[PDB]
């Protein structure tokens, strides 16, 4: 089979801000990175004024900004996660807005290990040369010169490999690189002098023999002052020769320090960012003297206030701080000089949208229009909430709690939603809450009175408790929270009606998690109905494993417990009894099923294919396909092909082989489709957003992306591939990268070309451009319309073919 | 692969010294199975035995 | 070293009937002219030959590279010995065949590829955290520690912290080697390797499985995939029956002790060239004994053997040791045959 993807709803999460002056040397522009996007804004004094967004075919892993000795305006660095390496500049000529590729080429090495902190890319004050952090013991070095636009570069053996942070320091007289470094006599920290003459390493002006144990983050003091600060868990230094400074503020104890920001050029005030969205301000306390030098004092933090989980800040002007979320909304915050009578100098001024992580969804037709709106459980942690997307229009329903599985049941016009929060072990027995929050917080509430399991110490580290919530669907008022068992961890849930009972339920499989156990020997499936405002428990079957992944399959209830596919019976005694058992091998991770056939599979891309058998009451295998590599989500896209979502931000289809002839040959499942998506999918749904192409199955992603996959004929497949081709000829790509390249299937040790799957944002621009380029992507192009002579393409047949297939999102 | 001794499987190289050692064997049970030492009387309770290796 | 995915043609030495697993040793002794020189000319070019793991009759499927590193010659009885000892290299899944006019069968396999995965995090993992990724090592609050950090950005998928642990390469072999210390206490934590890869192809040739485990697990490529399956017969799998008879237990794990250096399962090789994984435990049932114990040829210097037998199907099951001397322990003890045993689960 052959599949078409495209985008329905673009990158919402942020993972890069930088400022500068990109465009005009005398604007102030702030740019966002959004995985494959690029946002352009310029800081004014009401807020942002948007200039450029644009899309790459990369996903963004390193963007500075930086000015070459000669140069009008700044120019921009990217480097994606594939390591293809550019350097871009804006061009505006009247109103024609274009980023022209001023350098670019790929940086990868066949050798070496990507290292475990990530890819690092630091660039010299001096914009002398590119550092590149991208595998373990070695070091790229791409020297800046106007006639390199290759960028070539070259290679330093580091010793010391598992590097933390590194970065390059000011007011020197080489090069240098400031590092902190783990090896087995502690974490220390070392300069090295780079010699882009002898292409090596020279000795450094200062090397710290041992630092706090924790420290993470480097940050390069500017030209006022020079040297490091040095962050981590417990402690703040600063370091510059034979100068040092420490501090330990209580303050920033309770949680990490995950992100900085230099507020003026003068490097004395720092912005910090932790994990649970503090924000603080870091000062240096500058110390005048006599003779025209400055000293610094001692290190101070004060704390401003909160935000949303920042994955990264940056400073606008005038008060203003640009908060990038992963995990919330992004924002615009205000600083004041005068605290507010609750202790913060910080005001929200904006928010922005950001779907990401999606990890659950579904569609429901709300309004009853059969057009169909789409809830998921988005965010984590007090970022938690519902987004309820419609055609693209996003309602938002905070929660202050992680929402991690929904499901909708019509009948009670409600929503049944699993949630967790995090609590602290409190002095007396019990638990405390963090924040009050959708599980606290409800019209009614209930406790497991289960006592199923009778027979650890806590200390004062956080716990998970976990809840079904249900909302409702007019108000998302959160009417019930049902509270599980301690050390229970729900897993699964579905809304559904079972054998002969016309009741809906609930229905949630569980499992008892010890820290002691590694692998859970304990579970539960409990059944609610949830009927006169009240939720109440209707039986429960306890289970000896993990509950991973439940199914309504033809009124009748299928589960997986640990490596068993188990097939469940409503009695009228109302109550579940075992029929049938499939043990297999695989982890029974994933669950999906379509009519008899039940797909089955585990976190490493076991794929399995059992049928029910009616007559025999039992499970049939009836094709296979393993290939060790992570999975995180798989759906069913016809009795005959199953799609994937595989590392790293792939997509798979494997089928049902028609060429079997031989048993063997039957029992395996053939790839058919691979396809670089650039996203990690956590969900697939069948629905649709609308009122050609056959199905419709959406996914989210954890960037915030909605996806849309659909099924071409033959004939259709054929002709759009050729239109990839043509098309790819024509459109100037950011980086200058190679469209083939980007969605070439793409593992840390393979890469393959795609297969089997059309871009549809590639298809979909072909009405964007204009009719010389038009026509020259349809020049020759031979065509299978319904009279069998297949004539030439016009391109205004084209535009309605293509017309038609944005009318499915 | 060449004399072997009818009773451990020791091969010697001419059939002299086979005799010279074939002297040692005497026992009430003398075939040994080259794989468990188990012993045996007969020839072919030992080549039986040997076969359920 | 050969290629990855390339075909190459090795020699394959007849008598040879062990599944070698990489790494482990395969001892020989050799008495026929046609494979001394064989071994001779190995000796000199490459010094691999090929290891069949056959399913038996002669059908193999997959195998494994073997290097020659050990060469002794000893011309006692007027007969040219010469016993060698190999290491299993590379796993090959073959492609023909072909035997050879001297006797020595040659192959063309293809030379499997070792599968190494990335992190299960390293696909989400967020950028302001990779920062946090290094953690100063080495418990069991350590280990506490070591998921909530290591897996914290599972609250971006579908999955929990502690579903990743169980695909968690370093967590999988804590737990294996956890009871590899049950059965040999001369075990330091150093004693095993730090690969994934090697550490998982240790264990493979240390637990006392039959040979369809053992090809089993030659087939897993994936290192995660293989320490899993082996964590998981060493939980399931307590009890050790005669292969036999297929429902006569002769020892369960609980006995399973290290008597040598060489942990609790080694191949020892007997007078007449033939080699045994002995595994060595305390107590063992439904056995008879066969003769009064010997010491010629003892395995284990000091101890006495004597034949030991299935009491139902007469099949070999291995040998019961005895002090020869009286300050000694243990006074008793049984080594089990590998090729004998079954793992079960009760
Ligand atoms: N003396 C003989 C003679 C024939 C076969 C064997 C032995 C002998 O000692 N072993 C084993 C079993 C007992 C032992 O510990 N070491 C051995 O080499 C045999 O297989
Ligand atoms: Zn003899
Ligand atoms: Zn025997
Ligand atoms: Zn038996």
């Amino acid at each position: 089979s052959y599949n078409y993807v495209v985008t329905a709803q673009k990158p919402t999460a942020v993972n890069g801000c930088v400022t500068g002056h990109f465009t005009s040397a005398e604007d102030l522009n702030l740019l966002i990175a959004k995985n494959t996007r690029l946002e352009i804004y310029v800081v004014t004094a009401e807020g942002l004024r948007p200039v450029k967004e644009v899309g790459m075919y990369g996903k963004i892993a390193v963007m500075e900004l930086f000015r070459p000795k000669g140069e009008s305006k700044d120019l921009l660095f990217i480097l994606t996660a594939k390591y293809n390496a550019c350097i871009l500049e804006y061009k505006q000529s009247g109103e024609s807005i274009d980023i022209i590729t001023r350098a670019h080429g790929n940086v990868q090495d066949r050798i070496g290990r990507p290292s475990e902190t990530g890819i690092i890319g630091i660039i010299d004050p001096e914009c002398r040369m590119i550092g590149l952090r991208l595998y373990d013991g070695l070091f790229k070095v791409i020297p800046l010169d106007r006639d390199n636009k290759e960028l070539k570069a070259f290679n330093i053996r580091l010793e010391e490999l598992h590097v933390i942070d590194v970065k390059f320091l000011y007011g020197c007289q080489a090069p240098t690189i400031c590092f902190v470094y783990q090896d087995p006599q502690g974490r220390h920290v070392k300069t090295y002098e780079v010699s882009l003459r002898e292409k090596e390493f020279n000795k450094g002006p200062w090397k710290q023999e041992n630092v706090e144990a924790e420290a993470s983050m480097v940050i390069a003091v500017p030209e006022p002052f020079g040297g490091a600060i040095i962050i981590g868990q417990e402690s703040i230094t600063y370091h510059n020769g034979d100068k040092y400074l420490a501090i330990a503020p209580p303050i920033i104890k309770q949680s990490t320090i995950v992100c900085h920001n230099r507020v003026d050029p003068n490097g004395s005030r720092y912005l910090l960012g932790d994990m649970e969205g503090r924000l603080f301000m870091l000062l240096l306390e500058k110390e005048e003297q006599m003779d025209g030098t400055v000293t610094l004092k001692d290190l101070r933090v004060e704390l401003l206030g909160e935000t949303s989980i920042a994955e990264c800040l940056t400073y606008l002007d005038n008060g203003v701080v640009f908060v990038g979320s992963r995990l919330g909304d992004s924002q615009l915050v205000k600083l004041n000089v005068d605290s507010n009578e609750q202790g913060s100098y910080v005001v929200a001024m904006e928010t922005f949208t950001n779907l990401g992580p999606i990890v659950d969804m579904c569609v429901v037709d709300l309004e009853r229009q059969g057009q169909g709106q789409l809830v998921t459980c988005s965010g984590a942690f007090k970022e938690g909430s519902l987004r309820i997307i419609r055609n693209l229009h996003i309602r938002t329903v905070p929660l202050y709690e992680s929402p991690r599985k929904i499901c909708y049941q019509e009948v009670s016009q409600c929503f049944g939603v699993l949630s967790s929060r995090i609590e602290v072990q409190d002095t007396s027995g019990g638990t405390t809450a963090l924040r009050p929050s959708a599980s606290t917080q409800a019209l009614s509430s209930s406790v497991s009175s289960s006592k199923l399991f009778s027979s650890e110490t806590s200390f004062g580290e956080e716990v998970e408790v976990h809840n079904l919530l249900i909302i409702d669907q007019h108000t998302f008022e959160v009417l019930h929270a049902h509270q599980f068992l301690q050390n229970e961890y729900a897993l699964s849930l579905v809304s559904c009606k079972l054998g002969k009972d016309p009741n809906t339920y609930f229905i949630v499989g569980t499992a008892m998690v010890y820290p002691e156990e590694a692998e859970p020997k304990q579970g539960r499936i409990v059944v609610f109905q949830y009927s006169d405002g009240k939720l109440q428990t209707v039986a429960e079957k306890e289970v000896k494993g993990a509950v991973y992944s439940m199914v309504e399959f033809n009124g009748k209830l299928l589960a997986s417990i640990n490596s068993t596919v188990r097939l469940y019976e409503w009695t009228t005694e109302k109550e579940l009894r075992t029929e049938c058992n499939h043990y297999n091998n695989i982890m029974a991770l994933y669950l999906k099923t379509k009519g008899d056939f039940i797909l089955v599979g585990d976190l490493m891309r076991s794929v399995l294919l059992l049928a029910y058998k009616p007559m025999e009451g039992n499970f049939e295998e009836i094709a296979r396909d393993f290939n060790p590599n992570w999975m995180s989500a798989v759906e069913i896209l016809d009795d005959d092909n199953f799609l994937g979502a595989e590392n790293a931000f792939n997509l798979f289809v494997c089928q049902k082989d028609s060429a079997a002839t031989t048993d063997e040959e039957r029992q395996h499942l053939q790839e058919v489709g691979l396809f670089h998506l650039g996203e990690f999918v956590n969900v697939f749904c069948h629905g649709s957003l609308v009122m050609p192409t056959q199905g419709s199955v959406l996914f989210g992603t954890v960037n915030g992306m909605i996806g849309l996959v659909t099924s071409l004929s033959e004939s259709w497949y054929n002709l759009l591939l050729d239109m990839q081709n043509r098309l790819n000829k024509v459109i100037k790509s950011v980086g200058k990268i190679e469209h083939s390249f980007w969605r070439s299937f793409h593992t840390e040790r393979k890469t393959e070309p795609a297969t089997g799957f059309i871009d549809g944002d590639l298809i979909e621009s072909f009405l964007d451009i204009s009719r010389p380029k038009m026509q020259e992507v349809v020049a020759n192009l031979q065509y299978d319309d319904g009279s069998g002579m297949k004539r030439e393409a016009t391109a205004d047949d084209l535009i309605k073919v293509v017309e038609e297939l944005t009318r499915i999102h | 692969y060449k004399h072997k001794c009818k009773y451990c499987s020791k091969v010697f190289g001419t059939d002299s010294s086979l005799q010279i050692h074939l002297r040692s064997h005497t026992g009430e049970r003398p075939f040994v199975c080259s794989v468990c030492g188990h012993r045996f009387t007969t020839k072919g309770n030992l080549k039986v035995h040997f076969h359920r290796h | 070293l050969h290629d990855d995915d390339s075909c190459q043609v090795i020699p394959v030495l007849p008598q040879v009937m062990m599944i070698l697993i990489p790494g482990q040793t395969l001892p020989l002794q050799l008495f026929h002219p046609q494979e001394v020189s064989m071994v001779r000319n190995l000796i000199q070019k490459d010094r691999t030959f090929a290891v069949l793991a056959y399913s038996q009759e002669r059908e193999a499927q997959f195998g494994t590279t073997a290097e020659i590193y050990a060469y002794r010659e000893e011309q006692d009885f007027g007969i040219e010995i010469v016993k060698v000892k190999a290491i299993g290299r590379q796993r090959f899944k073959v492609l023909e065949l072909r035997t050879q006019s001297d006797g020595i069968q040659q192959a063309k396999v293809q030379i499997l590829p070792e599968c190494v995965l990335p992190s299960t995090m390293s696909a989400v993992q967020l950028e302001s955290l990779n920062k946090c990724q290094i953690f100063p090592s080495k418990s069991y609050k350590w280990w506490q520690k070591y998921q909530k950090r290591k897996f914290h950005c599972a609250n971006l998928t579908s999955w929990p912290r502690w579903l990743y642990s169980l695909y968690d390469a370093e967590t999988l072999m804590d737990r294996i080697k956890k009871q590899l210390r049950e059965w040999d206490e001369n075990l330091k934590d150093d004693s095993l390797p730090s690969n994934p890869i090697d550490f998982s192809y240790r264990v493979a040739a240390c637990l006392p499985i039959d040979d369809v485990l053992r090809i089993q697990l030659l087939k897993i490529g994936s290192a995660i995939q293989r320490l899993r399956c082996e964590l998981d017969i060493m939980n399931k799998c307590t009890s050790l029956c005669c292969k036999q008879c297929q429902e006569t237990e002769i020892t369960t794990k609980n006995e399973i002790f290290s008597l040598s250096l060489c942990g609790p399962m080694a191949a020892y090789v007997n007078p007449h060239g033939y080699v045994h994984e002995t595994l060595t435990v305390y107590k063992a049932c439904n056995l008879n004994l066969i003769g009064r114990p010997s010491t010629e040829h003892s395995w284990f210097p000091g101890y006495a053997w004597t034949v030991a037998q299935c009491k139902i199907c007469a099949s070999h099951i291995g040998w019961k040791f005895t002090a020869t001397k009286k300050d000694m322990s243990p006074q008793k003890f049984w080594g089990l045959t590998r090729s004998a045993l079954l793992p079960t689960i009760p």
